[PDB]
């Protein structure tokens, strides 16, 4: 009983941990973003509030 | 937000609703849990016509359980969706029925009366704008018919301005299954011709003749027949739940349908119903839907439409398709066949269109029909009940429950006048 | 509830210059004369006194609500030409029927 | 409790300072200073009523 | 002309903030709608019968 | 034996019509309140006793 | 593998929606730019002596 | 203000991927730390398992 | 300043609306957002939507047009869905219950609780507009609220607007195709109602318009979609010459006068010229006399009423494009001297020409060719009268055994309407008998 | 104020269009003292009549529990409005909290015309155009005073429904 | 020196006063702890809140009010609140025991040991103000610190301040909703003293309140937080002409002068034109026409009554922000024109009018939008006569038999107040119908 609780916590935190790791991934890529960078033009909404956020 | 609360009563009208819900719940990608899976936002608009919210995203249906027999209530909150529904909303008896009008009317079946009205005035005033109440149930039991017209007497005591359809499995005497089904079924015709503003009767041996011709099938059982059932159910009410070119609810069919009040007996059906062998040799075009609505052996309470005169006809469309082919169509057979129609009555063809088919399907279509040929079951009931009334059979259960013999007159006058209604109506003049 | 007049511009202020395509109400132009020293005719309390020619019609103004007007309305026909007798007759029903009704629950 | 959130009141959930008037759900995206706290475990009431 | 201009960018610029203003007004709303105003109980609201064998 | 067509006919002739229904409604939406209760229908300046 | 799969999707997806991007601001920065040109009149005052 | 507020919004940048490091170095000493009680809880039940046939 | 009050009522009045506002968006170069494609001063800056779009102070075009149903889900439709930030949400007013196919429930039920709330958005609208025009108020002479509601709509404002223009566009029903059972029943109550409180009512069915795109257009199984762009470009070809310049000008306070020669007989009918195709307007060279014998012939009657039954009182013709008025004269002259068109012994003067520059514009991926010319059709003739008697014979047939009297009585309405109802349209059936001599 | 005697009975005889003419002023009244006697012993024997039109004739039974298997009943009979000629005609009804444990029982047209000497289709009628004529002179504003002799006296004055039960009804039909 | 006192009686005041002084100290530009920011987004000493706020040697904003209520916890929570820090500690006076609901326990028993208190710290506020203007009372007429000891308040303050101005706020019981039951008992207690010791009271249902929230704002379900925001607003665009620049500004001695007709009639009503959010307020015009226009309207009053069902005796309109005179002036001739608003005979100049310059001001956490033009409107009409004798008939109910009468006779009160309230609401009544006459 115990060891399925277990499995279950480590089910929740390496969810967690994937969801972690590549949001650092995009928060760097804006990071290292820059005025001269050639990915870099004007959007259609890009203002929005997204729902769940 | 107009919204239909549903009643079940007995097994007959618990499997059937059962299925009805399975059905429409499919229809709007709704798992057995609650929550919404659907992908489009014409599922989740009109949600509410039929679920209620409850915490989260989670839909619990409007739909009240009742039975005498706690079998069949355990039968149907274990079998496939069977969670979908409140615990709260399942008011049962531990006594049974017996197959007795005179046990499910004036015996303890007005001892659950309480609670079940209770549970539908909970139901009833949790709305906002209260379409109407739908009922299924089967006029060969206790259960089914003496508590079920309780019911329909109660609730049209209580909102006698709300569109009361309900369905109702009549008995066919060559299925039998029942020696006391002709005292159930006089004993409640006359309670529903007299209260319920909207019948859709349906035979089983109609089902099983469009079964074993239309579908092959061979081991249809019980499924089957709540499936067809459940297919007419959805396609009377699809406007209410879905947009479409030309929306008509149940009121706009009660209006066109009902000429006069105690003309509201109809005979329903649904296309397309293909067997698997001619899967690939047809092309679901308007013309065939149509043909296929009018098509004797198509239909789903016994009658033959030849064997009679149509009254009114509501043709309920699914799917996108052209308002002119419908038209034409629709038209069409009114002059081609024209002697099965009543003369006093131009138009006799209410046409709705909604251009959301079923998933599946591209389109799909649903019969109503106030033929004059109704009458013939009832006149079957008649004639099998004085039948078992000329030698005073069975009446001893009756009489020990609480009826006497004028009753049984009643219902017999009742019935007998009514189908000379029909009679009167049917052979009448056109001025 | 005193639209007295504008003289030089009298061909403004009107109704169908100022956006109202409702019909309008006639108030008094052309302001008269007196000559002076007018009755009090009346208290401090807003009484009208006793012998004063208190009018007859309701003290909440006239104004019928949706659920109060005619089932038939006559249609202010206002010409009576190229019209039958007994629709002359008819019209002159309606419209009888119509005034009384309001009459009678304005009062 | 802590854990349910529950003792908010009307006039302190609405009547906020105006500089942090225009807050998303209930909170204060801005003013938010104390992050990656360890110390403290969540008992069985605050599991169970959060 | 520059008068009917500048009254014109007025009003443009009380629709740019009316429109934030917006966005906010149903983020609020919908937060009121789907939080808040509902009541799931929880386990303590369970825990607290048959605690007691009396 | 009875003329059902004609002794539905006489009550369709001389069967009566009821009262519609005294409310209102006022949000776009529907929202049907009753107007004898609500604020808006004068009852209580006729009265019987209002002076 | 269905979800290394759909991972490779997600960023061909915002790959593509990210080329689309690329040609919409082309066409709002042109927009702007033929506004200011068809607002040229011969009383305009933008306008000048050059090359 | 304009050259200052890529600048503002660079550290914001930057402060958020520290944030991010602080919860997900916690996050991941858990999992070691789970991953390490899995084991050790595996193993007695394992002892105690060997003990039935003892 | 021309300004013009829409309110479309029904499923029909509101599917029709929205063919009409997407036509009219296209043709005043607005987008589904209320906002010019440019800036203030260039692709615009004139002043010709201000008959049917109001302007905020920002620049927001927003349509003069009240969306009124009692069925939600058309309503619904309309809320949501491409023109869902163009159309006003206050001037989008729904109910709960529907009005279910019954007049007297769009009289005196539900049509009877909204009708304060829409009488309120409309004088709100009429406070925005200055120099109104009219109302165009486009139902179905079917069931429920194009009957009940639309008629005491229309009794409320003439009560309240005085002798202000209430232009109908009226879908009446056709002669063998009918949706409805209780239609006749329907359209004879509120043809009862709707006789003194109107000034004109255009007559546009289904069935002429299904076999016109049958025969003309080659769609062969059209829809609802096809039959409300053709209504469309019908009230679009009527409300031109209030928006755009044109050789002769024809206002809305004028329809009435040079169409109603007698008080009750203002049901005219209404013909667009040409609806072709474009593979079969290829082959054709077509030019003013021959659109004009395109309207008077008996098969491009948007009313399956063939003008050979009957005189004509009065004939609006809208010619619309790159219209000559020397050609213009002389098909009328050609059409005059033609003997299988009829006119009226008293009306010598039988026609009315109103001549507009705007050529006729076509909707992206719709049905109609792109001509250079069209003609609105517009004639007050007897042959309606072969209608009337029809209608009234099947509500002879309804009434003589009474079947559905029981909901419209048990619900509210006085069964001395049904015969009070049928003996002011014997009379009308006796008024056209009578002006066709 | 209306009684039932003289003007109902002759407005729904002559009644310009009538099915029943034949039947007389003496008859009309007789059958509906047959209908008062019908409603009195099924109501006997703790059941309840109902009749399609003005209402259903039901008791309010106040039970409460003694103690050792015994309890008091104070019994009322009382009348319920039909809610669709209350919805019809816009009455104020008495709402009166009655029970499901009472068995109901349509008005029976086989009894009416068993021991009279008439006909179904003449006792259908005579209770019919008896109910349209009372809902006449319910839109007529006038004061009715329907009987239903043996049982009470049913009253619409202005918006409002009262019925007084006779006293020797009030005194039997207690239990 | 155009200070006002601003006394708040009972948890209605206390609640109102707090969503009040909220907007006084957005508008002044003061933080909440009470301190001014130095420069850098003021100009100069700005001394334009001392209509409202004095100064201190230290430089904090203490108001010119008095939160006074017999009650714990809820002023407790505004000294507990983010408030905390700008109100002066015996400023807001708390009693111990509630009046609760009991007009007798708040006026002759509990009442009677506060008020002395409360006359001081009033007499320390109007000592300190040397160019006095007026007391703003907000209270509730469902009874207990909001009736009893708000009616002994302003008989004390009549004695001792004699013809100073004496402003009220009156949050009047509405039709059908009630949260008491002895709510008629208290009000009309109340409304027996009140009348020769006042000035003019505006009258605000929060029937009506959440109705407007409901059509208007979009918000289906509102709450007190949102009432007192709109009765904020209310009362900032009345006393905005005292602080900001107009063209032709209202004084507080104004709105009795201008506005009620006699003596005992000194109960107008609000209402506040646009009321719209901001999802539907970028869509429509703000024009100064149709804000007047939604003034004049039984939909948007803040009482529930029909102003169509009775006559008007004055209009005091506060139009704040861009608004122009003539504008103005055509849209009191238009309402001048129409049908449903009739004045009464012997009033001929029947409107007052002040413009001023200054936008109101939206919390960026309310419900309302940002807009450039308002209008408070406070009409006198005889509506409020069907509200009294509803109120009689609720009395005439519960004192036929003497019900709850003991707790009046109990605590303090005799037995013949209750026959003095209702002869004296019996005259008014009276003078309500004459006056229509
Ligand atoms: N030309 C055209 N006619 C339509 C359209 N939709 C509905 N109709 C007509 O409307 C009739 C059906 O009645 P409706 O007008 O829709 O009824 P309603 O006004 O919505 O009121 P209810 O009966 O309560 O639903 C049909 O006979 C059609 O002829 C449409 O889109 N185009
Ligand atoms: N508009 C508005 N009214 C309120 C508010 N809070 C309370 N009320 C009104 O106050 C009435 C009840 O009286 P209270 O103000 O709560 O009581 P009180 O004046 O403090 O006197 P006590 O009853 O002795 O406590 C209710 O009928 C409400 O209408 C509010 O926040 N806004
Ligand atoms: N079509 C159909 N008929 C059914 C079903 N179940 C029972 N019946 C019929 O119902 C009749 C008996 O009714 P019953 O269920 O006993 O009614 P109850 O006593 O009230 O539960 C039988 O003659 C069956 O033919 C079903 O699932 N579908
Ligand atoms: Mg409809
Ligand atoms: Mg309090």
């Amino acid at each position: 009983e115990q060891l399925c609780l277990l499995q279950e916590a480590r089910q929740q935190l390496h969810a967690d941990l994937r969801d972690k790791t590549e949001a650092k991934k995009i928060d760097t890529y804006c990071h290292d973003l820059t005025i001269s960078s050639p990915d870099i033009c004007y959007q259609p909404n890009s203002t929005r509030t997204p729902k769940g956020s | 937000m107009r919204e239909i609360v549903h009643m079940q009563a007995g097994q007959c009208g618990n499997q059937i609703g059962a299925k009805f819900w399975e059905v429409i719940s499919d229809e709007h990608g709704i798992d057995p849990t609650g929550t919404y899976h659907g992908d489009s936002d014409l599922q989740l608009e009109r949600i509410n016509v039929y679920y209620n919210e409850a915490t989260g995203g989670k839909y619990v249906p409007r739909a009240v359980l009742v039975d005498l027999e706690p079998g069949t209530m355990d039968s149907v909150r274990s079998g496939p969706f069977g969670q979908i529904f409140r615990p709260d909303n399942f008011v049962f008896g531990q006594s049974g029925a017996g197959n007795n009008w005179a046990k499910g009317h004036y015996t303890e079946g007005a001892e659950l009366v309480d609670s079940v009205l209770d549970v539908v005035r909970k139901e009833a005033e949790s709305c906002d704008c209260l379409q109407g109440f739908q009922l299924t149930h089967s006029l060969g039991g206790g259960t089914g018919s003496g508590m079920g017209t309780l019911l329909i007497s109660k609730i049209r005591e209580e909102y006698p301005d709300r569109i009361m359809n309900t369905f109702s499995v009549v008995p066919s005497p060559k299925v039998s299954d029942t020696v006391v089904e002709p005292y159930n079924a006089t004993l409640s015709v006359h309670q529903l011709v007299e209260n319920t503003d909207e019948t859709y009767c349906i035979d089983n041996e109609a089902l099983y003749d469009i079964c074993f011709r239309t579908l092959k099938l061979t081991t249809p059982t019980y499924g089957d027949l709540n499936h067809l059932v459940s297919a007419t159910m959805s396609g009377v009410t699809t406007c209410l739940r879905f947009p479409g070119q030309l929306n008509a609810d149940l009121r706009k069919l009660a209006v066109n349908m009902v000429p006069f009040p105690r003309l509201h007996f109809f005979m329903p059906g649904f296309a397309p119903l293909t067997s698997r062998g001619s899967q690939q040799y047809r092309a679901l075009t308007v013309p065939e839907l149509t043909q296929q609505m009018f098509d004797a052996k198509n239909m789903m309470a016994a009658c033959d439409p030849r064997h009679g005169r149509y009254l009114t006809v509501a043709a309920i469309f699914r799917g996108r398709m052209s308002m002119k082919e419908v038209d034409e169509q629709m038209l069409n057979v009114q002059n081609k066949n024209s002697s099965y129609f009543v003369e006093w009555i131009p138009n006799n063809v209410k046409t709705a269109v909604c251009d959301i088919p079923p998933r599946g399907l591209k389109m799909s279509a649903t019969f109503i029909g106030n033929s004059t040929a109704i009458q013939e079951l009832f006149k079957r009931i008649s004639e099998q009940f004085t039948a078992m009334f000329r030698r005073k059979a069975f009446l001893h259960w009756y009489t020990g429950e609480g009826m006497d013999e004028m009753e049984f007159t009643e219902a017999e006058s009742n019935m007998n006048d009514l189908v000379s209604e029909y009679q009167q109506y049917q052979d009448a003049t056109a001025e | 509830s005193s639209h007295f007049s504008a003289n030089q511009y009298k061909q403004a202020f009107d109704s169908r210059r100022l956006q109202n395509s409702q019909i309008p109400q006639t108030y008094k132009e052309r302001p008269s004369s007196y000559e002076g020293f007018t009755q009090i005719i009346a208290n401090d309390r807003g009484h009208l006194k006793q012998g004063v020619p208190r009018s007859k019609d309701s003290p909440w103004g006239g104004f019928v609500g949706t659920w109060e007007m005619p089932k038939k309305i006559p249609g202010n026909v206002t010409t009576y030409m190229s019209r039958g007798d007994p629709a002359i007759d008819n019209i002159q029903k309606t419209r009888a029927e119509h005034n009384e009704y309001m009459r009678q629950a304005v009062s | 409790s802590r854990s349910a959130g529950t003792l908010q009141t009307t006039h302190q959930a609405t009547y906020i300072p105006p500089r942090l008037m225009p807050g998303y759900k209930g909170h204060c995206p801005t003013m938010k200073f104390d992050y990656g706290e360890t110390y403290g475990n969540a008992t069985a009431k605050c599991l169970q009523d959060y | 002309r520059e008068q009917e201009r500048l009254r014109k960018e007025l009003e443009r610029q009380q629709i740019a903030s009316n429109s934030r203003l917006a966005e906010e007004q149903n983020a609020h709303q919908n937060f009121m709608d789907k939080e808040v105003y509902t009541n799931p109980p929880t386990a303590a609201y369970f825990q607290q019968f048959n605690k007691t064998s009396r | 034996n009875k003329n059902f067509v004609n002794t539905n006919a006489v009550e369709n002739i001389m069967s009566v019509p009821k009262k519609p229904a005294a409310n209102f409604v006022d949000t776009v939406n529907g929202a049907t309140h009753p107007l004898t209760p609500s604020g808006l229908m004068p009852k209580y300046v006729k009265k019987k006793g209002y002076g | 593998r269905t979800l290394e799969q759909s991972d490779r999707q997600i960023k061909l997806n915002r790959g593509s929606k990210h080329k689309l991007t690329m040609d919409w601001s082309d066409k709002l920065s042109a927009f702007k730019i033929d506004e200011k040109c068809t607002g040229l009149n011969n009383n305009s005052t933008e306008i000048q002596y050059k090359e | 203000r304009t050259s200052w507020g890529i600048h503002d919004n660079t550290t914001r940048l930057s402060n958020r991927i520290d944030d991010i490091e602080t919860w997900r170095e916690t996050l991941e000493k858990t999992l070691a730390d789970v991953d390490e009680e899995i084991r050790k809880l595996e193993e007695d039940k394992d002892l105690a398992e060997r003990a039935l046939e003892a | 300043m021309r300004e013009c009050i829409s309110i479309h009522v029904g499923q029909a009045g509101v599917q029709i609306g929205n063919a009409c506002w997407e036509l009219y968006c296209l043709e005043h170069g607005i987008q589904p957002d209320g906002q010019m494609p440019s800036d203030k001063t260039i692709g615009g800056g004139d002043d010709s939507f201000n008959t049917f779009f109001s302007e905020t102070g920002a620049g927001k075009h927003v349509p003069r047009a009240v969306f009124v149903d009692l069925e939600p889900t058309v309503v619904d439709e309309v809320r949501t869905g491409t023109y869902r930030q163009l159309f006003h949400p206050e001037q989008l007013i729904t109910g709960k219950e529907d009005a279910a196919n019954n007049y007297a429930r769009g009289h005196y039920t539900i049509g009877k609780e909204i009708v304060d709330l829409v009488l309120d958005r409309i004088r709100k609208l009429a406070d925005q507009c200055t120099g109104l025009q009219g109302f165009l108020i486009f139902h179905s002479f079917g069931g429920g609220t194009g009957s009940g509601f639309a008629s005491l709509l229309m009794e409320r404002l003439s009560v309240d607007y005085g002798k202000k223009s209430k232009l109908e566009f009226a879908i009446y029903p056709a002669p063998q195709i009918s949706t409805a059972v209780v239609e006749p029943y329907n359209t004879i109550l509120t043809t009862h109602t709707t006789l003194e409180h109107s000034d004109c009512a255009f007559m546009v069915d289904n069935e002429a318009i299904y076999d016109i795109c049958r025969r003309n257009l080659d769609i062969e199984r059209p829809t609802y979609t096809n039959l409300n762009r053709l209504i469309a470009q019908i009230v679009s070809s009527i409300t031109a010459s209030l928006r755009f310049d044109g050789a002769l000008n024809v206002d809305l306070t004028e329809f009435q006068t040079n169409l109603v020669p007698y008080p009750r007989i203002h049901f005219p009918l209404a013909t667009y010229a040409p609806v072709i195709s474009a593979e079969k307007a290829y082959h054709e060279q077509l030019s003013v006399a021959e659109i004009t014998n395109a309207c008077f012939e008996p098969a491009n009657q948007m009313v399956k009423c063939d003008p050979r039954h009957g005189k004509y009182m009065a004939c609006c013709m809208l010619y619309r494009g790159d219209v000559v008025p020397k050609d213009v004269n002389a098909a009328i002259a050609t059409i005059k001297t033609k003997r299988t068109i009829q006119f009226v012994d008293w009306c010598p003067t039988g026609f009315k020409v109103g001549i507009n520059y705007q050529p006729p514009t076509v909707v992206p991926g719709g049905d109609l060719a792109k001509v250079q010319r069209a003609v609105c059709m517009l004639s007050n003739t007897t042959a309606i009268a072969e209608a009337w008697a029809r209608l009234d014979h099947k509500f002879d047939l309804m009434y003589a055994k009474r079947a559905f009297v029981h909901w419209y009585v048990g619900e509210g309405m006085e069964e001395g309407e049904f015969s009070e109802a049928r003996e002011d349209l014997a009379a009308l059936e006796k008024d056209y008998e009578e002006v066709g001599v | 104020m209306t009684e039932v005697l003289s003007e109902l009975v002759s407005d729904a005889k002559r009644h310009k269009f009538s099915t029943i003419p034949k039947l007389s002023d003496d008859d009309i009244v007789s059958v509906w003292e047959n209908v008062a006697n019908f409603v009195e012993r099924h109501m006997a024997l703790q059941k309840g009549v109902q009749i399609h039109g003005l209402g259903t004739f039901t008791f309010t039974q106040k039970k409460i529990d003694i103690g050792n298997n015994k309890f008091i009943l104070i019994q009322r009979p009382v009348f319920v409005l039909s809610e669709k000629f209350a919805q019809t005609h816009r009455l104020s009804y008495t709402k009166h909290f009655t029970s499901g444990q009472v068995p109901i029982v349509q008005l029976n047209f086989a009894v009416l015309s068993n021991e009279s000497p008439f006909d179904r289709d003449s006792v259908e009628g005579c209770v019919r155009e008896v109910l349209q004529a009372l809902s006449r002179a319910v839109q007529s504003k006038r004061n009715v005073e329907f009987s239903f002799t043996g049982i009470g006296r049913l009253t619409i004055r202005d918006s409002k429904v009262k019925m007084k039960f006779y006293k020797d009804f009030l005194t039997m039909m207690d239990g």
